[PDB]
């Protein structure tokens, strides 16, 4: 905004800027925004996006733990309840990914090929 | 509740290691807690959340019950 408006008042041959001409200066930015109507990465990636994601994830993990008498949640049952509660569409691949994340985050501790045991989040 | 949860976690950890029947913890740590009772409503609230918490690590994961006679 600074440099730009400086071009504006450069034009019209102004050695000092009107507080005016900054309006359109903003406006022009507001144009791609007005072209934005019809950073993002994070936004999608926060619950309800990725925070939402892992949150529900852990949530469920906790659940099937509890209902397992704390025994491990299965890869299968995981995927099952996670697409099951259906809604925000947790794709089993995405599932695989976030799972990987928590485990690797030691937000989860689990293993096997077709066996995803549960976690212990120490972190 | 997470912060309270953290505190209660501390009282529980402390009373557990230090002790090393659920009611006895309720009573000993509420005995401990009465020293910090700022209200009888707080007595009943801490009693309530202890009862609830016990209810939680019993009804949910964290517990062990060796024989239901005693357990």
């Amino acid at each position: 905004m600074i440099r730009l408006a400086e071009a504006h008042a450069k034009m019209k041959l102004k050695n000092v800027v009107e507080l005016e001409d900054v309006q359109e200066a903003v406006r022009l930015i507001r144009s791609a925004i007005k072209d934005y109507a019809t950073m993002n990465l994070v936004q999608t990636g926060k619950s309800v996006i990725q925070r939402k994601l892992q949150e529900d994830l852990s949530r469920e993990i906790m659940n099937v733990l509890k209902d397992q008498a704390s025994d491990s949640m299965s890869f299968n049952e995981l995927i099952k309840q996670i697409n099951e509660h259906s809604q925000d569409r947790v794709e089993s691949s995405d599932i695989q990914e976030a799972l990987s994340r928590l485990q690797q985050e030691d937000k989860v501790i689990v293993l096997g090929e077709g066996v995803r045991r549960s976690v212990r989040l120490n972190n | 509740y997470d912060k309270y949860v953290s505190m209660m976690n501390m009282i529980v950890r402390k009373i557990a290691e230090v002790d090393r029947t659920a009611v006895d913890i309720v009573d000993w740590y509420l005995l401990q807690k009465e020293n910090d009772l700022g209200s009888l409503a707080e007595y009943w609230e801490e009693r309530r959340l202890a009862f609830k918490v016990i209810k939680r690590l019993v009804k949910d994961r964290i517990l062990m019950e060796i024989h239901g006679t005693r357990h």
